[PDB]
């Protein structure tokens, strides 16, 4: 028996823990293996170095730092980390593993501290060889150049410099040798890997001829000041061949010394790379235990740690069971370490999710974490979010393709929740039921719009009747022989005034749906104020806003439905304009051009003065009741709430024209796409027409899947999200609270933690 | 140098010499600005009004949107909790284009077809003038309101990224600056209040 | 012939939609629906375009049965 | 106005630099740094600020005051290089002009170390990595100032600044290099002032003009207080070292140029209102640091301005100087003068 906590939050408790010192380390593991206690910080106003359990943090994150150095050393000399797949002897059923006890942690500390300096000297030994591999190899490149590199009028310097500095060399040596330079360079094609830095460093050779002795020291200092490695090469061919024979059997000796010096290091890294992840998990868990014990009061007269924590009420029977199992594992006698405390703090929120209400909860929590026991806004979002999507996405076939794309993700849930994906397929997979509901509601909406691939259906008999005879080219009209049962009539398809009906149709649809959404979301404020015993908020905020916005904007909706209900041609009365009379209700009161219902000259004035008198009745009762029980802050905040609640009636009900907007534009772009590509290939008799309609259907399907489902679905999806974040949750959603996020044990994912440090 | 000032000075000199020459002949009333207003089609003035209305409203909206969006993106690097909070500063710049939409929908119901007889009547010329000036009134007011609300939104995003307690005190200034587009909306509805259709 | 697996699904799925869609459009050309040919524009003959749209559906069918066995090999 | 065309290129840069600005240390954080006992406590206390996980992966026993100032300066320099990479047009130029003033100091340091026959690699470190200019280690050859200039300095952006420096034509010692460097920095400040006057928009223009005014005035008072050492200097040969910008040039650099004793400098600064509060009291350098930090604080009240980059740069440098002073007082057990940091926020 657990409460559901999807309409409101879950009921909380504050529990004070009386933990003895000798079982404190052990008890925090049991408190962490059940992930349902959020600890509050009792050691506030105490500096981070003055707290207890700080050397037990310094030792453990020194071990963390040495593991980070190890894993940085694993990426060089490419060895895959083992990643022991059994993340189930710590997780899973049972909820009980024995923690490693003391000597295992000391073994981890001294093992890592012994292993670090060993790896440091083994890495430093094999990098003194690479820095003398490099100069010998580039000197071997210098020794094979022929004569054309060494013949232009010791009388020269020779070196290898990076390619970025050759122009700087020749600029300086032209300004220094005054114009008598014989600079010459040939490129080294492969990059030359650096050890002191990590740049790959495209290099090349050079040679500079001159005569004298103060000139060669001059050119030599200028050259090696720009980080050039200079050498000595004989002028004759035979001396160059003797030097090339001398560098070989020295460089091959370095090849033999490099092996079995960079081999024992690598075998040590093969030993470390297996069973490093388990070390890392154990040390991270041990560090988290002391981070939780850091925020508890320490007593000196007796060795008792005092800790507080938030918890939902249905787990006070779980605490006593798990802690009783712990005190039955080790033989002691402690006096009742659990005590439920009576408090005045603010508890966490904690809505329960169960795999269908989870994605919509993650939607609504992206805006703000709700107040404690406030009405959750993720419960109506489940159906009001894909439907407001569907009004903008009113197509049969596009919602059908969206359902197929959703069922490709829903029908294999078990295969996908065990993979590593990255940031796009994540948003695809965690919202698969959102996409399923969006596709099904878009099927229903596109059925009611009579639109499949921008074509009609003809599944019932029409309500319009064409004339009996006409010449080919006569503009005729239809004669209204009844009404059409479900959807728009298919006699509006070509008809050359289809937009003239459809626009005034769907605009009124959008205004009516937006008003019903706003006046449904506004009653959650009444259900809040009735629950928190806040009877001044009802009489001060609910009734003024209800009367003010109903008497202006619900009267418009009643007039829209009433204008639909009345036959104006049979009665012989002129049909009025609802937009005109809405403007003239405020900008010229009392005067009516076309009459809608008999006594409306007085109802306009009555509703205008009621919406007027709701302006001083708001901004007055809620402050002046606080006065007789003004302050300034309540008064100015209530003036801001009045000037913000009003002028959002007009703005928010104007903002629901987007439901009309995106629907009209989706229909028009899909119609132009149908008449632009595949409509061309219908009058093309021959063998060329077969390939023509093949290629043009391929182009049409690629466009209607790329630009018309994926790129207009994301837009209307975040439009249905704006209509809930701004227009809907500004009427009941109070705002700030603190999220639940209990202390629990998790897998840690090493390479994220290395990027988190560096 | 300064080619635009050279163009402006050249146009000024040519206009002064031309008007002074039309005096010089004794035919100063041939520059007849009033007869140009009679003999010009009223549908031109009406459609320039509607098109320039929706265009200037959208330009002011886009201006405010990127001013507050650049600063909110820049300020959200260290404090990424400002985005869902200061979404409302982009709401306030987006409602400007919706006001332009409402004006275009109201004005486009008056574009009927007139007869060749009584084409340039009193009511038709009145309707063209009213729709033109009402459209550019609400469009320029929407432009200016979008610019101002965008500037205040950028400054509010920076101040809320400082600490959380400041955006309630700076959002009040956006509430002040967002009423000006509604003033332009009301007076644009009132200027074309008594204008009939084209008949 | 390097990999040829990530492009097999892109053609099998395309052909699987293409067979069904051009088959139902050709069936709607054949019986004169008065919404595909019900005006003075693009088609006039009727089943003479239903002919080549069923031909294109057959060509999509042989695309589908060719590429549907190359994905079978993985 | 100023908020209209600014954000088009500089709105992201301005927002990121304000986000960097919100991590400046306030007074309570410096007091918490003061209350540390050992140096590992200072590391753990700095870890809970905008700095944090900056001395991670160093050591627990190789922690030294010099290492802390190296890494706290390198974080500053990487943030400045990021902001300089993300800019274009006039802002890119403006940040290059910020770099040139440290390039001048690297020139003077490399020449001075070349005179005393020191190593290239010793002078290549402690040589302020922001003012780099690739041909910098070539300044260690050919002692004569001409044979520096006709070879390597003409291709640097410091080339238009030696228009005065060719008066003496001999080998250099420690006073000639300082006369040279003062002429460099004079011509430099006037180049950058005439840059700000003609291109930078107005609310940033006035803020950069008053900050450059204070830079010129501080260096004028320092040259006037350092020139009365054991030498004979013509007032014509000293007034070519005081910049023609600031609030004490139109007539108050004249009495600085014609002054013999300390009382002459006191009587010279006696009429400028912001000054003559400085020479009658203690540490004369801390008054310049305090007034610079107050001017930089006043630069953060303008929003659509690229004075924010200069103000944040100088504030973060003062912050690094304060953390270095506190770390020295902790590590040397000299807690008597630990509260002499300069904190304005």
């Amino acid at each position: 028996e657990k409460e559901e906590a999807i309409f409101r939050s879950a009921e909380m408790a504050l529990v004070q823990f009386y933990i003895p010192q000798e079982i404190s380390r052990d008890s925090a593991y049991t408190l962490g293996q059940l992930g349902l206690v959020q600890f509050r910080d009792l050691n506030s106003k105490v500096r981070a170095f003055q707290r207890t359990f700080v050397n037990e943090i310094r030792r453990l994150d020194n071990v963390e730092r040495q593991y980070r150095y190890f894993y940085s050393l694993l990426k060089k000399h490419d060895i895959k980390l083992y990643e022991g797949d059994t993340d189930k002897y710590l997780d899973g059923s049972g909820e009980l593993y024995v923690p490693p006890s003391g000597s295992v942690i000391d073994d981890y500390v001294r093992n890592a501290s012994y292993l670090e300096e060993r790896l440091i000297q083994m890495e430093d030994a094999t990098d003194q060889i690479e820095v003398q591999k490099n100069d010998l190899e580039q000197y071997r490149f210098i020794l094979q150049s022929g004569d054309e590199f060494f013949l232009k009028g010791v009388n020269y310097v020779t070196g290898v410099i990076a390619r970025d500095k050759v122009a700087t060399l020749e600029q300086i040596l032209w300004r220094v040798l005054r114009g008598n330079l014989f600079f010459k360079t040939v490129e080294i094609e492969q990059p030359v890997y650096d050890v002191k830095t990590r740049e790959y460093k495209h290099k090349n050779a050079f040679i500079v001829f001159s005569h004298g002795d103060l000139i060669i020291k001059r050119i030599r200092k200028i050259a090696e000041s720009l980080d050039a490695n200079l050498y000595d090469v004989d002028s004759s061919n035979e001396g160059r061949s003797q030097q090339l024979a001398k560098v070989n059997k020295n460089l091959s000796d370095l090849y033999t010394v490099l092996k079995t010096t960079s081999t024992t290091l690598e075998s040590e890294l093969y030993a470390i790379a297996k069973e490093l992840d388990s070390w890392f998990q154990d040390v991270t868990r041990e560090k988290a235990i002391f981070e939780i014990l850091n925020k508890s009061n320490y007593d000196t007269n007796r060795k008792i740690l005092i800790a507080e924590g938030w918890i939902p009420r249905d787990e006070l029977a779980t605490l006593q069971a798990r802690l009783g199992e712990m005190i039955a594992r080790l033989g002691i006698d402690v006096p009742s370490i659990i005590q439920v405390l009576d408090t005045n703090h603010t508890p966490p929120t904690f809505h329960r999710t169960n795999k269908f209400t989870a994605g919509f909860q993650s939607i609504c929590d992206c805006y703000g974490i709700a107040q404690y026991r406030e009405i959750n806004a993720g419960l109506p979002t489940i159906v009001t979010f894909p439907f407001m999507f569907a009004i903008m996405f009113g197509d049969m076939g596009h919602g059908f393709l969206m359902t197929l794309a959703a069922l490709s993700l829903v029908l294999n849930e078990k295969k996908i929740n065990k993979m590593k994906r990255g940031e796009i397929f994540d948003m695809a997979f965690t919202g698969r039921y959102i996409i399923l509901l969006m596709g099904v509601f878009s099927m229903y909406t596109g059925f009611l719009y009579n639109d499949i691939f921008s074509k009609t259906m003809t599944i019932f008999k029409s309500g319009w009747k064409w004339p009996d005879h006409w010449k080919k080219g006569e503009s005729i009209t239809a004669t209204s022989v009844g009404t059409y049962p479900i959807g728009l009539d298919w006699a509006w398809h070509g008809t050359e005034n289809a937009l003239l009906f459809s626009n005034s149709y769907k605009m009124k649809l959008s205004i009516l749906m937006g008003f019903i959404h706003m006046t449904y979301s506004y009653f959650f404020s009444l259900a809040n104020h009735l629950y928190f015993n806040s009877m001044i908020d009802i009489i001060g905020n609910f009734i003024p806003g209800l009367l003010f916005m109903q008497g202006i904007f619900g009267y418009l909706s009643v007039c829209i439905v009433y204008k639909w209900a009345v036959d104006w041609v049979k009665d012989g009365k002129p049909a009025p304009g609802l937009l005109n009379m809405l403007i003239n209700m405020f900008l010229s009161p009392g005067t009516i051009d076309d009459e809608l219902y008999p006594h409306q000259a007085k109802v306009q004035v009555f509703l205008l003065l009621m919406a007027l008198v709701c302006i001083p009745w708001l901004l007055l009762v809620k402050p002046l009741h606080f006065k007789f029980t003004d302050f300034g802050d309540i008064m100015i905040h209530q003036v801001i709430h009045t000037i913000e609640f009003c002028l959002n009636c007009v703005s928010h009900t104007a903002s629901y024209l987007r439901l009309w907007a995106l629907s009209l534009a989706h229909a028009q772009l899909s119609s132009v796409l149908w008449t632009m590509t595949i409509q061309i290939a219908f009058g093309f008799r021959g063998f060329v027409g077969v390939f023509m309609t093949v290629a043009l259907f391929a182009m049409w399907f690629a466009l209607t899947c790329a630009v018309l489902v994926l790129m207009e679905g994301t837009s209307a999806m975040l439009h249905s999200l704006r209509l809930h974040w701004v227009e809907s949750m500004s009427k009941f959603f109070v705002g700030e609270g603190l999220p639940y996020e209990p202390f629990a044990f998790e897998y840690k994912d090493m390479e994220v933690a290395v990027a988190s440090a560096s | 140098f300064s080619f635009s000032h050279f163009l402006y000075y050249l146009v000024l000199i040519v206009v002064i010499v031309y008007g002074l020459y039309k005096l010089f002949t004794g035919h100063g009333s041939d520059i007849n600005f009033g007869k140009f207003l009679l003999r010009t089609s009223p549908y031109m003035w009406a459609n320039l009004g509607i098109a320039l209305c929706v265009g200037l409203s959208v330009v002011g909206a886009a201006w405010g949107i990127f001013i507050t969006g650049s600063s909110m993106i820049g300020a959200g690097v260290r404090a990424p909790r400002i985005t869902t909070k200061n979404l409302i500063s982009i709401i306030f710049c987006e409602v400007v284009a919706i006001y332009g939409l409402i004006i275009a929908i109201v004005f486009s119901s008056k574009l009927t077809v007139a007869t060749a007889e009584n084409m340039y009547s009193k009511s038709n010329l009145y309707t063209g003038y009213s729709l033109f000036w009402a459209g550019i009134t609400v469009g320029a007011s929407n432009l200016i309101c979008g610019i101002a609300v965008g500037i205040t939104g950028a400054t509010a995003a920076i101040s809320d990224a400082a600490d959380s307690a400041l955006f309630v005190k700076i959002l009040v200034i956006e509430i002040f600056g967002s009423i000006l587009g509604l003033l332009g909306l009301i007076v644009g509805l009132l200027m074309a209040g008594k204008a009939s259709e084209f008949q | 012939p390097v990999v040829s697996t990530g492009k097999a699904w892109c053609c099998t799925v395309l052909s699987a939609f293409g067979v069904v869609i051009l088959s139902v459009i050709a069936h709607l050309f054949n019986t004169n629906h008065e919404s595909f040919v019900g005006s003075i524009n693009d088609p006039e003959d009727g089943p003479a375009v239903a002919h080549t749209v069923y031909l294109a559906a057959l060509v999509y069918l042989v695309f589908f049965v060719f590429c549907g066995f190359q994905v079978y090999l993985a | 106005m100023e908020g209209v065309y600014f954000n088009i290129d500089n709105g992201f840069i301005e927002g990121v630099v304000r986000g960097y600005r919100n991590g400046l240390l306030s007074n309570n954080q410096y007091i918490n740094l003061t209350q540390c006992d050992t140096l590992e406590d200072l590391k753990l206390q700095l870890s809970s600020t905008d700095y944090g996980n900056f001395l991670s992966s160093v050591s627990s026993e190789s922690l030294t005051t010099s290492l802390i100032q190296e890494y706290a300066s390198s974080k500053l320099y990487h943030e400045f290089n990021y902001i300089r990479d993300q800019s274009s047009g006039s802002t890119r130029k403006f940040m290059d002009y910020i770099t040139y003033g440290y390039m001048i100091d690297n020139v003077a340091l490399m020449i001075t170390g070349t005179i005393h026959d020191r190593d290239k690699g010793e002078i290549l470190q402690r040589c302020h990595p922001l003012g780099w200019f690739d041909t910098l280690p070539t300044l260690s050859v050919a002692t004569d100032l001409e044979s520096l200039y006709e070879t390597v300095l003409v291709d640097t952006p410091l080339a238009p600044y030696f228009k005065n420096c060719f008066d003496t034509a001999e080998e250099l010692d420690d006073m000639n290099i300082e006369i040279i460097r003062n002429k460099l920095y004079k011509a430099y400040l006037e180049d950058f002032y005439n840059f700000v006057t003609e291109e930078i928009p107005e609310p940033a223009k006035e803020c950069m003009q008053t900050l450059l005014g204070f830079e010129a005035d501080r260096r004028s008072i320092n040259i006037a207080l350092n020139s009365l050492q054991s030498s004979d200097i013509d007032p014509d040969l000293k007034s070519d070292l005081l910049p023609n910008i600031g609030k004490l040039y139109p007539l108050a650099t004249f009495h600085l140029a014609q002054a013999q004793d300390f009382e002459g400098v006191r009587a010279a600064l006696a009429n400028v209102y912001e000054y003559r509060g400085f020479l009658e009291t203690g540490n004369l350098e801390d008054h310049f640091y305090q007034l610079e930090m107050e001017l930089c604080r006043d630069a953060f009240t303008q929003q659509f301005a690229i004075s924010t980059v200069w103000a944040w740069m100088k504030s973060k440098e003062q912050e690094v100087r304060n953390i270095t002073w506190i770390a020295e007082c902790i590590a040397q057990n000299q807690r008597e003068r630990i509260n002499n940091y300069i904190s304005v926020y």
